[PDB]
């Protein structure tokens, strides 16, 4: 679920 | 956008809130 | 004389815990029980705690009680002895010696121990390290390890009560932060901006580390101590000379701790996770190893964006300079500190959300404080009367709904379907005075052009510009929970911080970029060359969409695409100063008012009014241009603008009197030739995904950021500085 992760370790 | 918003803050329109 | 595990090269076992009257030693035992390589206890030791009728059954029983009742693994007596009875491991100080040492049975490991061990607390330091320390940086070593090993009083402990701590890789048999640091979901919690799970790996985690997708105990354990020493203590570098200490858990395992604490204390800084905000460092003081260091990059803009990534590239050790074409940093933030005792922005100077918040940080990191906005905001008409509460709540109510439909209507529409939302909401509401006869007054509907005029604010621009199925998009992604602020000082301090000690070429407009060649020749308005190895842009939006800056070769058609997709939003702010607080008797120490518009047209035209002084006691208003008001602003001066607010404020307060003002400012960002807008928006026919492909860089070479390339938090100084961040971590990657 995209809408949690965190902005800075979502980058792939 | 909406986040932009601080006085008078509007609700409607929002997607169904999401828990772990 | 042999290891029950297959393959040990256990060649000689010895039994660690000896407790057992009738310990092996090292001699013949029924069975050698195998906790590592290195690490074995005889089946006599082992059955004076497994066994009802011997003396450390006692003991046995009462760690199994407390695992129980705070734990979720099993408490097997592999798992007692690697939490009670594991000798510890500490590593000597002297930076000639290095050394490992075994602690004897009884020493209990301290992070004041860890500090300044040093061999034999005869030259101790010379006597050989014991061979099973080398035994545990080969590959295998960890994989022949039998359970995975938990921290005994971690830092992150006391913020992770809610979970069980061998879940998040704590000891079971264990037990003044800012309010806005809030670095970990609790279980079952809504989403919030820059909130990690504790228990969970993230994609960029399970990419870096693959060999933790297995099992995710160690690194989990690690990765939370370090965000929670960050967190405590955000004023200076976090160093792994400061987590060693931290880590206490008995066995050689602890030495495979330390030496992963470093990889990943490396991998969360060059992602920014810590050893950010405003920290300043150098010069043999850099927060990445010599292997970044070098390259070379020009950031072309220095706003908060291109602040923020000059400011990382700079602390890792990466050669930065930043070109400028104004003749001031900050961009769209501009602090005025002439008005007596108060700073007022031209530009940014709220904060959205301060929970995990990078400018919480940095107002930490500062010593800052910010103040929170009360949600009271009377809608004041012309000419004096307060909106009845009822009235207000009712128009409330409708102008929300019409959000609601509007949000229905979309789901099924393609970007080619997309209306604008300023006529998605007239028609809804056409069609809903049709549906059901209800009549509003000539009021409500004005009460209805206010919150109309507020969502102009918001996105910049008339509503009859902006996307009805994206102009949202964002809140797909977590958001920023908690407080709203009054960034009190300005958000200058944080840049003036941000920018000490760069490198910054002011007025260097920035003409061509040229990524032909083996790097990349920038070349300013003037006809100064500049080259470095990657280039990272964060100019305005507008100023892309004017194509101000000549690419070589053109940015893609895709790009072009998504860059006309969005708007370049505006508005304008006024400041009034005045000989005393008019407003006080009627407003109450309210933190703004509103103003309910006459007509439909004249909505934006100064709809709210923010008292500037939150200790209540100088006299400065400021007040926004938002809408159609802001075309209706650009033929006339600024007194012009001036007397057409004067006139609504006597209009506001028509049953008493106003002073004249003593002096003001009006802006014209839209003018501002290097900006020419407030904040990006969705324009109609647009997506959230315009972020994203603008953000993308070209060939690893030429890389964006900007609030108009962060898709989660598009807008605002937050947004513009994460953005740097991002930008940042990408190029020290390379
Ligand atoms: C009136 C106003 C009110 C706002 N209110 C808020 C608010 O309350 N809260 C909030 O968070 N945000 C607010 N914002 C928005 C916030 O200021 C911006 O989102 C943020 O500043 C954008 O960051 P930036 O780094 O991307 O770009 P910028 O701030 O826009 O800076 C870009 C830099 O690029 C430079 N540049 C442009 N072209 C060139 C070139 N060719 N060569 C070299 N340099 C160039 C510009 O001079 C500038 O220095 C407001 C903005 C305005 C104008
Ligand atoms: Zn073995
Ligand atoms: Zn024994
Ligand atoms: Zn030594």
């Amino acid at each position: 679920d995209p809408h949690f992760h965190h902005f800075l370790l979502s980058q792939t | 956008a909406r986040t932009m918003q601080t006085a008078r803050k509007s609700t409607g329109g929002k997607a169904p809130r999401k828990q772990l | 004389r042999k290891c029950e595990k297959a393959g040990c090269t256990a060649t000689c076992p010895v039994c660690f815990a000896s407790a057992s009257e009738r310990c092996a030693k090292n001699g013949y035992t029924s069975r050698w029980y195998h906790l590592s390589c290195g690490e074995h206890f005889c089946n006599e030791c082992f059955d004076h705690y497994y066994r009802s009728h011997k003396d450390g059954y006692d003991k046995y029983t009462t760690w199994k009680k407390i695992w129980t009742s705070n734990g979720k693994t099993e408490p097997s007596p592999k798992a007692f002895m690697a939490d009670q009875q594991l000798p510890y491991w500490v590593q000597c100080t002297k930076p000639e010696c290095r050394k490992w040492r075994q602690l004897t049975k009884e020493i209990q490991l301290t992070p004041q121990i860890a500090k300044t061990y040093r061999c034999g607390m005869s030259d101790h330091c010379s006597l050989p390290e014991d061979l099973r320390v080398l035994e545990v940086s080969n590959h295998w070593w960890y994989s022949m390890l039998i359970l995975p090993p938990l921290l005994k009083d971690s830092v992150a402990a006391p913020l992770l009560s809610a979970y069980y701590p061998d879940c998040v890789g704590m000891s079971p048999s264990c037990t003044g932060m800012n309010r806005y640091f809030q670095p970990f979901y609790q279980p079952n919690e809504c989403g919030k901006a820059l909130c990690v799970r504790p228990d969970v790996m993230e994609l960029d985690e399970l990419y870096e580390f693959p060999e933790y997708s297995r099992d995710p105990t160690m690194y989990l354990a690690l990765r939370n101590l370090i965000l929670a020493l960050w967190y405590t203590n955000c004023k200076e570098a976090l160093t792994p000379q400061k987590c060693i200490p931290h880590i206490i858990v008995r066995g050689l395992v602890r030495i495979r701790c330390v030496q992963e604490v470093e990889r990943i204390l490396y991998f969360m800084t060059r992602k920014g996770l810590i050893n950010t905000g405003v920290l300043s460092v150098g010069a043999d003081q850099y927060l990445l190893p010599k292997d970044y260091h070098n390259k070379s990059v020009i950031i072309i803009g220095a706003g908060p964006a291109g602040l923020a990534a000059a400011r990382q590239l700079h602390n890792f050790g990466i050669k930065v300079t930043v070109l400028e074409a104004k003749d001031r940093i900050g961009g769209r933030v501009w602090d005025d500190k002439s008005f007596k005792g108060v700073t007022v922005g031209r530009g940014a100077q709220i904060v959205n959300g301060c929970i995990n918040n990078p400018v919480a940080l940095m107002c930490e990191q500062l010593g800052i404080s910010m103040h929170k906005f009360g949600e009271r905001c009377d809608l004041i008409q012309e000419g004096g009367r307060i909106t009845d509460p009822t009235i207000d709540k009712r128009m409330d109510f409708h102008f929300n709904a019409l959000l609601d439909v509007v949000s229905e209507w979309r789901k099924d529409k393609t970007q080619l379907q997309d209306v604008p939302l300023g006529e998605k909401i007239e028609e809804i509401y056409k069609a809903f005075i049709k549906e059901s006869g209800i009549q509003f007054s000539e009021l409500e509907g004005q009460v209805l052009q206010f919150h109309l005029s507020n969502l102009e604010y918001a996105c910049g621009s008339n509503l009859h510009q902006v996307s009805a199925r994206s102009w949202d998009h964002n809140e797909f992604f977590a958001q920023f929970a908690g407080d709203h602020t009054l960034l009190t000082p300005g958000y200058s301090v944080i840049i003036e911080k941000l920018a000490e000690g760069l490198d910054i070429q002011l007025k260097s407009p920035v003409q061509c970029i040229d990524y032909s060649g083996d790097e990349v020749q920038v070349t300013t308005t003037d006809g100064t060359g500049y080259s470095a190895q990657k280039v990272l842009v964060t100019v305005p939006l507008a100023l892309l969409q004017k194509g101000a800056i000549q690419f070589n070769p053109p940015l893609s058609e895709k790009k072009m695409k998504a860059i006309n997709s969005l708007g370049a939003g505006i508005i304008e702010k006024i400041a009034l100063q005045f000989p005393y607080r008019f407003w006080d008797s009627k407003v109450q120490g309210a933190d703004f008012f509103g103003h309910v518009p006459p007509s439909a047209s004249k909505r934006g035209l100064f709809a709210v009014f923010y008292d500037m002084d939150p200790q209540k006691k100088h006299s400065v208003l400021m007040s926004v241009i938002a809408g159609e008001a802001v075309a209706s602003v650009r033929t006339l001066d600024d007194k012009q603008v001036l007397q057409q607010c004067m006139a609504t404020l006597r209009e506001l307060f028509k049953e008493q009197e106003v002073p004249d003002p003593t002096k003001y400012f009006v802006t014209r960002w839209s003018t501002d030739p290097w900006i020419q807008m407030a904040y990006s928006f969705v324009k109609t026919g647009g997506s959230g995904e315009a972020y994203d492909i603008i953000a993308e860089d070209i060939q690893g070479t030429v890389f964006f950021a900007g609030e108009a390339t962060n898709r989660h938090f598009p807008q605002t100084v937050t947004g513009a500085y994460l953005s740097g961040v991002r930008e940042a971590s990408k190029i020290a990657a390379f």
